[PDB]
């Protein structure tokens, strides 16, 4: 199961953009849906999650910067920002902790699964 | 290899082959030991043996850890009648035992095979400097835990010493980890990951739910016009699949409370058929008697109550379980032999608030002894929109034990007539 | 060990240019090619481009009409110079540096090629 | 581990410590096997010790490939008189002694640790078989290639067959392996890293070429007004480290021509420093009394022509350049051989540097008449001469055409020393040319 990544562009600032992270294959339920930062010559850094139950956390610069929203029943999530500025700008990754797959054989995976980047900037 | 496992098989098991596929796969990924594994099978499923072939097959010690140390006494007598080698850590063990035990392990390239210690001896001081040495010399080659939803206070059973047992596996990393479970829910599937600090990446061993000779359905008592007539039907059908077969197998009746279970089989003699009562209210050796009674087929279908054969026909539920787990178990009863077999529930707005206010008092006991009763109460839950769910009651079960959704072609009550699930769902709401 | 990195990564209208850069980290003796990749989400790996010693480059005649390659061993820096870029390639732009040899007064090295993280480019 | 490396070596070799820690980083990656390993040392270094050790470590039949059969056999007595277990499926067994090695290698437990066989070997048809075998059965632990230079044609020496051996490296790919050299440059080492398609992570082990002990300069004929002076003179601080020790050590100087090395050695004499010529024309009992006589302290500097070795020798004076840089570090590396420092010099001419290019692209036509290792050897002069007029670090130089890792000489090397010195020399040479 691999993660893929669509809606990536870059918008001037005070610009809203959506990205959405979708997973591949049949997994039962996520225990939780992350995403990370990354910028050239930097290490990956958690920004936001979303948990099943309508449960959430978010950081002060991250809360103000966009809102996720995940589902492990569409089995995908949703990043949405809200005026955007150059200052906030970074390549993004998707978590996945807790990927729970499984197949009528009873063969499963508790492995968390990274997708592509996505990469975005403003003027 | 496969060759490998195969010899010990027949060495240690004395079988030509694993019971079963997914133990099999399950045995195959612990022996070959590349991440930790997680595993749920039922009672006789043979998780012992995935767990002892590998010790065996390992060259370094294997160490299992199981809560209740009669477990981890009869566990070691099954491995001491067999070719494996085993030994025990239990305190009430003599002092010369203890010490033997000790020297033995803290000896290198010790002579023992697989290790069993209580999390209580496994998070003592005593245990702690021996283990530094197996570390210290990495010859622990694998961790079991067995009944490892005790960590989860969501499952069935709890150990605080889990707790503990999370770090113990923090320790000696190098060593993969094989966490064994009797009934894995997907939220007890990750807090038992989460507490026991398994790598991330794990391969799941669960078997599913579903069995092609087993039907799940329920039928409302407000729907049906007479629920004894219901119930006449469905152990008349169930008892034989052919008219030539004839009445066969065993038939058994669930209920809360043992005067209800005694009213119901005076129901099912007034009725015409042949069935005991088994309930609390009737004496042991009479209890005993009608169990054996409903062995034979002189007794078609007979009340089995609160206690529970080789093959039974089918297993009515004329009160729904308090928990949807105990609902699943009760059914298993049920179909265990290769012939086919049928399950009804018998769910109504009376039933369902009868359920509910002895749930809550049942909770309303644990509390004034969280997490525990908050699980039970979502199993009630859970069972209870089971019974009211629109779509595949395998498929129910399956989500509520969070394994693979089933390929019910045939043997579904909704596949079979998706439209009569609607009617009658439309009828219920109609009704309530 | 060597480290790889991109700079000047950013998105342009039609028709415009930047450079994307490429560099190592440590002790580098010299590199047998850098090979620039594409590979975009959704889109398979590309061989887009590589840069030998001495000069010798290779390409695609669709990518080379698009971009140009080009390195040199004394720096180990390799540049993909974005001429008359177009909304076509939109990929990111992975650095592998094919043949990295390394060198250290304990004798010790390494033949392992390092990939950077890269970045991608977008137009109007 | 550590212990049990140390102890095989105990068992095998006798060597209270390893000869180098490069051999022990080498030892250590091989017997962990994570990946192929490219370790190369000079002759002498105990390389092979590299690949024997974790042969044995794993539980696998180790197989190795040398080019040369009298090679394999000395190696193969080596390891039988060390009780090490070896064998050899060489076209040299006798009908039955073959059957009998190759029904070894076929039949699972190979009784043989470390089976060295000629490349032709593995490519020969009988054999196919058995590496089918234990491939199929992981039997082979390591595959270890001695002489790995022969695949790159760069080399001094070159093989067809390790362009087979390469594709026997494809085979078994699960195992890694180990690709040995005496002397491999740059080029040459990423011509046999791409031709033995080894595993692409691969950890390099080898030695540097800088000599803490040993000096380096280059001097011009046409710029000093009187060369043998200035050889005389070297030769006088060369032979004495101070004025308590007194005369020690040795030298030797090197030609083209024996008429060369005879006048050489006669202004040598006549100046007052003993020197025989040894050229190739003076007959070998006169060459070996010549070399005799040269190795203990009688002759301050006994001209060596063609050939010299050694235990320790002061200096090595380079009238006429080599005719490769790699055999002219060869040619500076007995000097100096021993722990005690050494000052070596050159006398590059262009006069000189325009013949040796001749001789050498005669040499390459001839060659072609009869073209890779043509080229190869002019690249090795153009090194030289680069060398010969480089500004800068010498041991710099060397380690860039041999590839080794840059040195950090804070003393004994001329250009680091007095860099302003070496501008100068380049400026006079300049005006000079
Ligand atoms: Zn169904
Ligand atoms: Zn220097």
């Amino acid at each position: 199961v691999q993660l893929v990544e669509n809606g990536g562009g870059c918008v001037k600032a005070g610009g809203s953009l959506r990205l959405s992270c979708a997973a591949s294959g049949s997994i039962f339920s996520i225990n939780r849906m992350t995403w990370y930062r990354q910028a050239p010559g930097k290490e990956r850094e958690w920004v936001a999650a979303i948990t099943s139950g309508g449960s959430t956390n978010y950081a002060d610069s991250v809360k103000g910067r966009f809102t996720i929203s995940r589902d492990n029943a569409e089995n995908t999530v949703y990043l949405q920002m809200n005026s955007l500025k150059p200052e906030d700008t970074a390549v993004y990754y998707c978590e996945a902790y807790g990927t729970y797959t499984l197949a009528p054989t009873g063969e499963g995976e508790y492995d968390d699964y990274w997708g592509q980047g996505t990469q975005v900037m403003v003027s | 290899p496969e060759r490998r496992v195969r010899s010990t098989l027949k060495k240690v098991f004395g079988f030509d082959s694993f019971k079963t596929p997914l133990q099999e796969s399950a045995t195959m990924a612990v022996v070959k030991g590349n991440k930790d594994v997680f595993v749920c099978m039922p009672t006789g499923a043979g998780k012992s043996l995935c767990y002892q072939l590998p010790a065996l097959l390992a060259k370094g010690i294997t160490i299992v850890v199981s809560p209740l140390i009669a477990l981890i006494q009869d566990q070691v007598d099954h491995l001491l009648t067999l070719k494996v080698r085993v030994s025990s850590l239990n305190s009430k063990l003599s002092a010369q035992e203890r010490k033997e035990l000790l020297a033995d392990l803290e000896r290198e390239k010790p002579q023992t095979k697989i290790l069993y210690i209580t999390p209580e001896m496994a998070a003592s001081s005593s245990f702690q400097p021996t283990l530094n040495s197996l570390v210290s010399r990495h010859l622990l080659s694998y961790l079991v835990v067995d009944e490892a939803h005790c960590v989860s206070q969501w499952g069935h059973d709890f150990r605080p010493d889990y707790l503990r047992l999370g770090a113990l596996r923090s320790r000696l990393g190098h060593a993969p980890c094989v966490a064994l479970t009797a009934t894995a829910t997907p939220q007890v599937q990750e807090d038992v990951f989460a507490a026991l600090h398994l790598k991330k990446p794990v391969a799941i061993f669960k078997t599913p739910c579903f069995r092609a000779n087993l039907f799940y359905d329920v039928q409302f008592k407000e729907l049906i016009s007479d629920p004894y007539g219901n119930l006449k039907d469905f152990c008349l059908k169930a008892l034989g699949q052919e008219a030539d077969k004839g009445l066969s197998g065993c038939g058994i009746v669930y209920c809360r409370t043992r005067e209800a279970c005694e009213q119901l089989a005076i129901e099912l003699s007034c009725r015409g058929v042949n069935a005991k009562a088994y309930h609390a209210g009737l004496k042991a050796s009479e209890r005993t008697l009608v169990q054996n009674d409903w062995m034979e087929e002189k007794v078609p279908v007979i009340v089995a109550t609160i206690s529970f054969k080789a093959n039974v026909r089918f297993v009515a539920h004329w009160n729904i379980a308090k928990s949807m787990a105990g609902y699943y178990q009760e059914s298993g009863r049920a179909g265990r032999d290769g012939k086919p077999s049928w399950c009804r529930l018998y769910y109504s707005r009376n039933d369902r608030d009868q359920v509910s206010f002895l749930i809550r008092k049942e909770v309303a006991k644990l509390q004034e002894k969280k997490a525990s009763d908050k699980a039970t109460i979502m199993a009630f839950d859970a069972l209870v929109t089971f019974c009211e769910e629109l779509g595949c009651r395998h498929a129910a079960i399956a989500k509520y034990f969070g394994d693979a959704l089933p390929a019910c072609a045939k043997g579904c009550d909704h596949c079979q007539n998706p439209t009569a699930v609607r009617r009658r769902l439309e009828a219920l709401e109609r009704s309530s």
